[PDB]
């Protein structure tokens, strides 16, 4: 199966035959030139074909590396958040359902770069938009996790109060406010 | 060869510069023609107005 | 390896040529559109003054 | 384009870092120097070699500048045109001849 | 989010792969790029196998491992 392992992606040029041992390229490449694992390998072109200048290409490559690192960090943070619920952490972290499918099923193609991400506008623009959207979603997830952590801390602080008989009272579930000490002739009686 | 590659890169850069200069020159010529084209239409409209005034 | 070096040089030359051609085509199209718009605006202003 | 000189032993690493810093490729050329140059930064008469490269974008040229400066490789403003390069070399020699004369005279005066 | 940001990251990775294949590999753009979900223990072997079958920071064309 290997439906939850790490996935290896290559971008070998479509021109030559990367097979070191002669073999044949393309499908024969994935079947023999990488037969050591002899694992499934496929993809369909989804080119952000808009190509700027060489300097623009290199700058966009560096920005893409930075955005990929940021997205990986966001994915790790999301894995940690799921570990907050710990049900997805008990199972494989990859088992979370994405696009009505598991990870290998979705990764069986990559055509999702059609409408939502961009519309073949510009490589720099597409990278900027994808990075901004991912950053906003990651910020929202971080804010939700922070709110959940704050609520858990509040619950822990509330439960830390010993139910009476100590420096922390049990006024929530004690007989203090309802006792006969409630009101006095010209004062209110309270002591424990 | 490395020298052949360097010469080819220099020739490609020169051709790119020539193409950019030709594009800029074509842009300037088109702008000048459009300015001249607007002048011709304005002159024709003024001639029509003068003819109308003469008819009146 | 000579084929690889020649391929790299050809790739650099092709990238340069593609960038130059794209820039020239964009410049020509934008210049034609701007020239048409400016000619229309100038003709309209001159016609308004003549009117 | 790229013009500069650097130690002949480190030219291979300079070429590797040029090929790697830009994920594609760029033209390159090199030539060893006839005699070592007593670089101020090196403070010794270490061997050197000329470094020449080429690129399209201006940002790539700026990155080449930055990495060459980081690699302690000084740069010079050469002239692509043969006539311009010849004129620059002639001016450099004209100044340099007076420089040899003045250095010889001042060394003689100091030693005397 | 583990799906939305997942799709965003996959698209970002596709953009990075396109940028690399348009820089390392030269124009005109074309690529037999394919992502192989390797067996769990075979990842090191595949890198050894692929780098063996590579006519060359990873060398040759982009072979950036995912996850």
């Amino acid at each position: 199966l290997y439906t939850a392992n790490d996935f290896i992606l290559i971008s070998l040029p479509q021109n030559a035959q990367p097979v070191t041992a002669p073999g044949s390229k393309t499908d024969s490449w994935f079947n023999e030139t990488l037969i050591g694992g002899r694992a499934f390998v496929s993809d369909f072109k989804i080119p952000e074909f808009k190509i700027g200048s060489l300097d623009t290409l290199i700058v966009e490559s560096e920005e893409l590396s930075k955005v990929d690192n940021q997205i990986g960090a966001s994915i790790g943070k999301i894995i940690e958040i799921l570990q907050g619920l710990n049900e997805t952490s008990t199972n494989a972290y990859r088992t979370l359902p994405i696009n009505n499918m598991p990870v290998p099923e979705y990764l069986e193609n990559f055509q999702w770069q059609t409408r939502k991400f961009k519309l073949d506008k510009s490589i720099k623009d597409l990278i900027t938009l994808i990075s901004n959207e991912s950053s906003q979603l990651d910020a929202d997830v971080r804010a939700t996790y922070a709110n959940y952590n704050s609520a858990k801390t509040n619950l822990a602080a509330a439960e830390r109060k010993k139910t009476g008989d100590l420096s922390v009272r049990s006024l929530h579930d004690i007989v203090k406010p309802e006792d006969f000490v409630l009101n006095s002739e010209h004062l209110t009686t309270v002591l424990v | 060869s490395q020298k052949n590659g360097i010469a080819t890169l220099l020739q490609a850069e020169k051709e790119a510069h020539e193409i950019v200069s030709k594009a800029r020159k074509y842009r300037q010529d088109k702008l000048k023609q459009a300015k001249t084209d607007a002048a011709k239409e304005i002159d024709s409209y003024k001639i029509q107005k003068d003819k109308e005034l003469k008819e009146f | 390896t000579p084929n690889q070096v020649n391929d790299e040089l050809n790739k650099m030359q092709a990238f340069i040529r593609k960038e130059a051609e794209e820039k020239a085509k964009e410049i020509q199209l934008k210049a034609d559109q701007e020239y048409e718009i400016e000619k229309t605006n100038i003709v309209r202003n001159e016609t308004n003054n003549i009117d | 384009y790229v013009t500069g000189v650097i130690a002949r032993d480190k030219v291979a690493t300079l070429e590797q870092i040029l090929w790697r810093v830009l994920r594609g490729n760029l033209f390159f050329k090199t030539v060893e120097i006839e005699q070592p140059v007593y670089d101020v930064k090196t403070r010794e008469y270490k061997h050197k070699n000329a470094f020449i490269v080429f690129s399209h974008g201006d940002l790539i040229i700026k990155r080449i500048r930055k990495i060459a400066e980081s690699l302690d490789a000084n740069l010079y403003d050469v002239d692509s045109s043969n006539e311009g390069r010849s004129q620059q070399l002639a001016k450099v020699n004209k100044n340099l001849s007076d420089l040899y004369t003045v250095l010889k005279t001042t060394s003689t005066t100091l030693e005397s | 989010a583990y799906v939305d940001v997942f799709i965003n990251w996959f698209h970002i990775k596709a953009l990075r792969v396109y940028v690399e294949s348009v820089l390392r590999y030269g124009l005109p753009p074309h690529f037999n790029i394919k992502i192989i979900a390797v067996p769990p223990k075979n990842l090191s072997k595949c890198k050894s196998e692929l780098i063996d079958a590579f006519g060359f920071y990873e060398p040759f064309v982009m072979y950036i491992i995912n996850l």
